[PDB]
RNA sequence: AACGAGACUCUGGCAUGCUAACUAGUUACGCGACCGGUCGGCGUAACUUCUUAGAGGGACAAGUGGCGUUCAGCCACCCGAGAUUGAGCAAUAACAGGUCUGUGAUGCCCUUAGAUGUCCGGGGCUGCACGCGCGCUACACUGACUGGCUCAGCGUGUCCUACGCCGGCAGGCGCGGGUAACCCGUUGAACCCCAUUCGUGAUGGGGAUCGGGGAUUGCAAUUAUU
């Protein structure tokens, strides 16, 4: 029958999903992209120069996984470990902007709607293609 | 049946020594599939022995401070280590395994008996269960110490001391430890 | 070690000499007649002599003892 | 009807709901295959490797797991499933099947039914943990 | 040559800080000779050991 | 119309007592009751230094406080609820109603 | 108007540790001998129905050098709940 | 797998050497007053790809890397990215390297020295200057 | 002393890479490195191609390690 | 005979048996979204497996086989959740052990109005040739970097904070919740795990040291608060 993103591998469908994005064209892009790092605990800046579809991506399947969410509570989810020097390692947080831009470059997509009670949510069209893609990768695996 | 890690059989080792023959489990209720089965095999003495022996060898690769709880990559160290002999040697790794183990233990010792000072070291016997365990610890021992600064990847540096062990060969660091070690109880006789 | 008490088996040797004839050779049995008669603390302590009680009634049937 | 078994590691609870189903494996509505940690994957595969694909087939388990870590989650959810198909059957079908299946899992593994009661020991004053102590100076 | 004593009955031990085990073996080949040895590690009855000088016999560490 | 009544002690053996008390007294009289639920305990701990000085062997007493508490709910008016409540008494109990 | 006290009485005086630490605070204050201040409270503790009890003195009772005199009588328990 | 024609082991770009067996986002790194994020933004802006050796560059790739390198304004750089960015004389924001970097660290102490800073006659004395324990710690140069 | 590995190719290392390396039965990033004297990433970087033009099967890939075989 | 030991108290592991739950859930059924499946989307009724916490059980060397002046006990095994869980308390008699700098505990001695009281301003307690102890980070490929995926428990809170907007960020503005199993919070922790780049080199390891900026706490940050 048909599929979700439940039951296909999820590091092969946010490589996909980021693609699907790319393609598109919709999706607005800032101006600071070349240039920023993605959280204070970060060394360097992301390798691949196309990260802003990829962190889309990632956000839109977690929004899909958990309904409801924030700035702050997406910047939860992408923290780590920030090494202090000859001072012990400590748990660190991401970039609010980063995790608001990549949640409004969403909207233009008429694919995330503000949640009710909080902050936002999947769309039924953002439900539709996410399954669209999700039936692709699951063919991919199933052929192959 | 159930083979390691599915794709490498069990009933086709034979154990050599009669000695360590109860010392060594790999072959009927010791077929698992994988390494790692949260044992209390340390709760009782001589239970350890029932180990599966596989399983033993991982454990005593997650040595040193920086890797005491990293026992999945040691899983995938010795699952590495045992597709790489199977492709030289073209025989099984079980077996690859049991034959270094056999060959790396020493079978004589010498034990401090004169008064602190002078050094007067007699001669005495091996336990099995002492041989296996220590041919274990000189296997692990020489495959981190070739592996430590080099551009040869860890579970290619087990498998080559494995397979310089199965064929009791001097370019083994365990063959090595063990050849000085019981040349030295001899002349404790 | 797992060695019993003089509190335990002074207790124990008053409890068989004191009522032998509903005692046995059943633990769970002499467990529920010690709870009834003598007036003990916690289970741990009650447990302690009445196990003394069902090793030492099998030792009556190879003969009598001196205490 | 159902049955609903937990089991149990160090802190972690997986429970599993078994019903009259087709062959349906799935931990938190995701597949058995994969579960995040691949590498443990065959203690999940564990059970239904030993006892076969048959036994599984007229029985539907859904599994939900809660807390604890990684390792003892997956170890959670193999004892979980074990227990609950020994549930499902000397309940549904005889005390005939029960016994062969509690046999084949029990001779393999006394994990797969029965829960390794280990717990972290309290950190004393003094030291670092529960038995290292605080390195002594002398002179 | 190399000779195999299973183990007998387990005796005591000896050593400076008790590391050694008094053992009396058995041969495989001519069982009818039974000889005290000493070993190091853990060493239970129906163990067999690999005797390479099979010519002394055990006295006190 | 919804009446919670609230307990909270630190000796659980007495709030218990009250506990049974006053659900035996609902149920005596004409009335719907919904049984006592057991709130997570709350456990105080504070941890200090035994010496008064600094000059020993660092050791460290570890002093510790528990709350217990309970809800119980009726349907009843206010008249039926002020009774049962003024019969049953007892120390270090902390008795509170809720009128919704 | 909320708050108010009252008083009453102990039930038993000599079972009570502080009305008979309180008591020979008040015979040591007035001039009795340790020796016999203590042994006339450690008499009326057990004539009142004690199982036991223990009375330590503790200070300069003799010079510039501080000691005790610890006076028993009955039995006494140390450790446990 | 590509074997390059024109390929120099040791190129020079800035006054100072720099090894073309080194990948180009570290291998400027190697020239002063340039870390390990500044120039990775000034190859993304210039369009030069990454997975390059230093060796792998035509002259027009190297001469462009120094222009963006050295006037990042123009190029829409932003100014926290810089190494001085309000000076203290000129109040401009600019990026100094190698043979400027340290032109403009002994104006920065002469300045504390000649107006007697507390700072300054640290940096005079040899002293520690970021308000540290001296009781225990440094004693490497003192004999 | 110093260990001092080619980063490109040149026209010897080249041809022992395409004749001698495919029949090693142990195609390997850290043997082929220590074979040609090359660097672990220009080894790495060729026996993609090696894959790719059907010379030789991939037998494992992982992070830490990835091994590869003769083919046939 | 007594104290000490043991017992005792708290804690961990077991109960599909008991008493309960809208400030905990599960199952079922509807409504809804999407391709029978997924939903921590929404609402009802079955109850207590999961969560919470009360009562009572349960383990006693009890069963078997050996050893032991066949006693006291020791070793192995079956069954079993468990065959030693970890702590609190803790004797007689002492030490010229520490504390007068914890106290409206306290005896003597000293001082008490240009004070040894008390308040205010600024400094020092941290200063640095050199020795002596607890530690934190490392010396790397069983790794670092960059992305992706995926899991806790003990605690705090009228300062803990959700949501939205501007910021690269540290950080700022407007509304909200919580005196708390009700809100932060279903506490999306880190190692772990999966892909990439690096390739034995004082190297992209490791971070000391120092120069410019920016922002917060405070009356005040200059001898760098963070």
């Amino acid at each position: 029958p048909g599929v979700t993103v439940k039951d296909v591998n999820q590091q092969e469908f946010v490589r996909a999903l980021a693609a699907f994005l790319k393609k598109s064209g919709k999706l607005k892009v800032p101006e600071w992209v070349d240039t920023v790092k993605l959280a204070k605990h970060k060394e360097l800046a992301p390798y691949d120069e196309n990260w802003f579809y990829t962190r889309a991506a990632s956000t839109a399947r977690h929004l899909y996984l958990r309904g409801g969410a924030g700035v702050g509570s997406m910047t939860k989810i992408y923290g780590g470990r920030q090494r202090n020097g000859v001072m012990p390692s400590h748990f660190s947080r991401g970039s609010k902007s980063v995790a608001r831009r990549v949640l409004q470059a969403l909207e233009g997509l008429k694919m995330v709607e503000k949640d009710q009670d909080g902050g936002r949510k999947l769309t039924p069209q953002g439900q539709r293609d996410l399954d669209r893609i999700a039936g692709q990768v699951a063919a991919a695996n199933k052929k192959h | 049946d159930i083979k390691l890690f599915g794709k490498w059989s069990t009933d086709d080792v034979q154990i050599n020594d009669i000695s360590l023959q109860d010392y060594i489990a790999v072959k009927e209720k010791y077929a698992k599939y994988l390494p790692h089965s949260a044992g209390r095999y340390a709760a009782k003495r001589f239970r350890k022995a029932q180990c599966p022996i596989v399983e033993r060898l991982t454990n005593s690769m997650m040595m040193h401070g920086r890797n005491n709880g990293k026992k999945l990559m040691t899983v995938r160290i010795v699952k590495h280590a045992f597709e790489i002999i199977h492709l030289l040697t073209g025989e099984n790794p079980l077996q690859v395994l049991v034959n270094a183990i056999i060959n790396s233990g020493p079978r004589e010792d010498s034990t401090r008996i004169g008064r602190a000072g002078t050094v007067r070291r007699q001669a005495v016997d091996v336990s099995p269960l002492r041989r296996v365990n220590q041919a274990i610890w000189l296997l692990c021992t020489g495959a981190r110490e070739a592996a430590f600064r080099n551009i040869k990847t860890i579970a290619e540096c087990l498998a080559d001391e494995l397979i310089n062990a199965a064929k009791g060969s001097s370019n083994s660091y365990a063959i090595k430890k063990k050849d000085e070690l019981e040349r030295v109880a001899k002349s404790n006789r | 070690g797992r060695v019993r008490t003089k509190t335990v088996k002074k207790a124990a040797r008053v409890i068989i000499e004191k009522y032998y004839t509903r005692l046995g050779n059943d633990f769970h049995t002499n467990k529920r007649v010690c709870e009834e008669i003598a007036i003990i603390p916690s289970k741990k302590l009650r447990n302690k002599i009445a196990g003394y009680v069902t090793h030492l009634m099998k030792r009556i049937q190879r003969g009598p003892v001196r205490g | 009807q159902s049955v609903q078994v937990f089991g149990r590691k160090k802190t972690a609870t997986a429970v599993a709901h078994c019903k009259r189903g087709n062959g349906l494996i799935k931990v938190n509505g995701r597949p058995l295959e994969m579960i995040e940690p691949r590498t443990l994957q065959y203690k999940l595969l564990e059970p239904v490797l030993l006892l076969g694909k048959e036994r599984f087939a007229g029985v539907d388990i859904r599994v939900r797991v809660k807390g604890g870590g990684h390792v003892a989650q997956i170890y959670a959810i193999r004892q979980s499933i074990s227990k609950a198909l020994v549930a499902y059957y000397q309940k549904y079908v005889d005390e005939a099947s029960k016994k062969e299946i509690k046999d084949i899992l029990i001779q393999y593994d006394r994990t797969l039914l029965v829960a390794d009661p280990r717990r972290c020991e309290s950190k004393k004053f003094g030291g670092p943990g529960a038995r290292a102590r605080y390195q002594k100076s002398y002179r | 040559p190399i000779k195999l004593a299973r183990v007998t009955k387990v005796l005591g031990r000896t050593g400076s800080q008790g590391q050694c085990t008094q053992v009396r073996v058995e041969f495989m080949d001519d069982t009818s000779r039974s000889i005290i040895r000493n070993v190091k590690g853990p060493v239970r009855e129906g163990d067999v050991l690999t005797l390479l000088e099979s010519e002394r016999e055990a006295r006190r560490l | 119309h919804r009446i919670r009544i609230t307990l909270t002690s630190r000796n659980v053996k007495s709030l218990e007592k009250v506990c049974a008390d006053l659900i035996r007294g609902a149920k005596e009289k004409n009335l719907k009751v919904k049984g006592p639920v057991r709130m997570p305990t709350k456990t105080l701990r504070i941890t200090t230094r035994k010496t008064p000085c600094g000059e020993g062997s660092k050791t460290w007493d570890r002093f510790q406080m528990r709350i217990h508490k309970r809800l119980i709910d009726l349907h009843s008016p206010s008249e039926i609820v002020k009774q049962i409540t003024s019969i049953s008494i007892e120390p270090g109990v902390e008795v509170e109603v809720t009128i919704a | 108007g909320s708050v108010e006290l009252y008083a009453e009485k102990v039930a038993t005086r000599g079972l009570c540790a502080i009305a008979q630490a309180e008591s020979l605070r008040y015979k040591l204050l007035g001039g009795l001998a340790v020796r016999r201040a203590c042994y006339g409270v450690l008499r009326f503790i057990m004539e009142s129905g004690a199982k036991g009890c223990e009375v330590v003195v503790s200070g300069k009772l003799r010079g510039q050098r501080a000691k005790s005199m610890k006076f028993v009588d009955g039995l006494m328990i140390h450790s446990g709940d | 797998l590509v074997i390059p024609e024109k390929f120099q082991h040791i190129l020079r770009v800035l006054n100072t050497n720099i090894d073309g067996r080194r990948k180009i986002a570290f291998a400027i790194t190697a020239i002063k007053g340039v870390g390990r994020r500044y120039a990775h933004v000034v190859l993304r802006k210039a369009d030069i790809d990454l997975t390059k050796r230093a060796g792998e560059l035509t002259e027009d790739e190297v001469e462009r890397v120094i222009t963006i390198m050295q006037n990042p304004r123009q190029y829409k750089i932003p100014d926290w990215f810089l190494n001085r960015q309000k000076d203290v004389k000129d109040g401009k924001y600019s990026q100094v390297l190698a043979n400027g970097l340290d032109n403009k660290l002994r104006e920065d102490l002469e300045r504390l020295k000649k107006i007697r800073a507390h700072r300054g006659l640290r940096h005079f004395w040899g002293l520690r200057v970021r308000g540290q324990h001296t009781k225990t710690t440094g004693r490497r140069g003192r004999t | 002393d110093k260990l001092n590995n080619l980063v490109l190719f040149d026209k010897a290392t080249y041809d022992k890479l395409c004749k001698e390396v495919p029949n090693y039965k142990l195609i390997t990033p850290a043997v082929v490195s220590e074979r040609l004297k090359i660097r672990g990433s220009l080894a790495r970087a060729a026996l993609q191609e090696l894959l790719s033009k059907g010379l030789i099967k991939l037998v494992s890939k992982h992070r830490a390690q990835v091994i590869y075989t003769r083919n046939t």
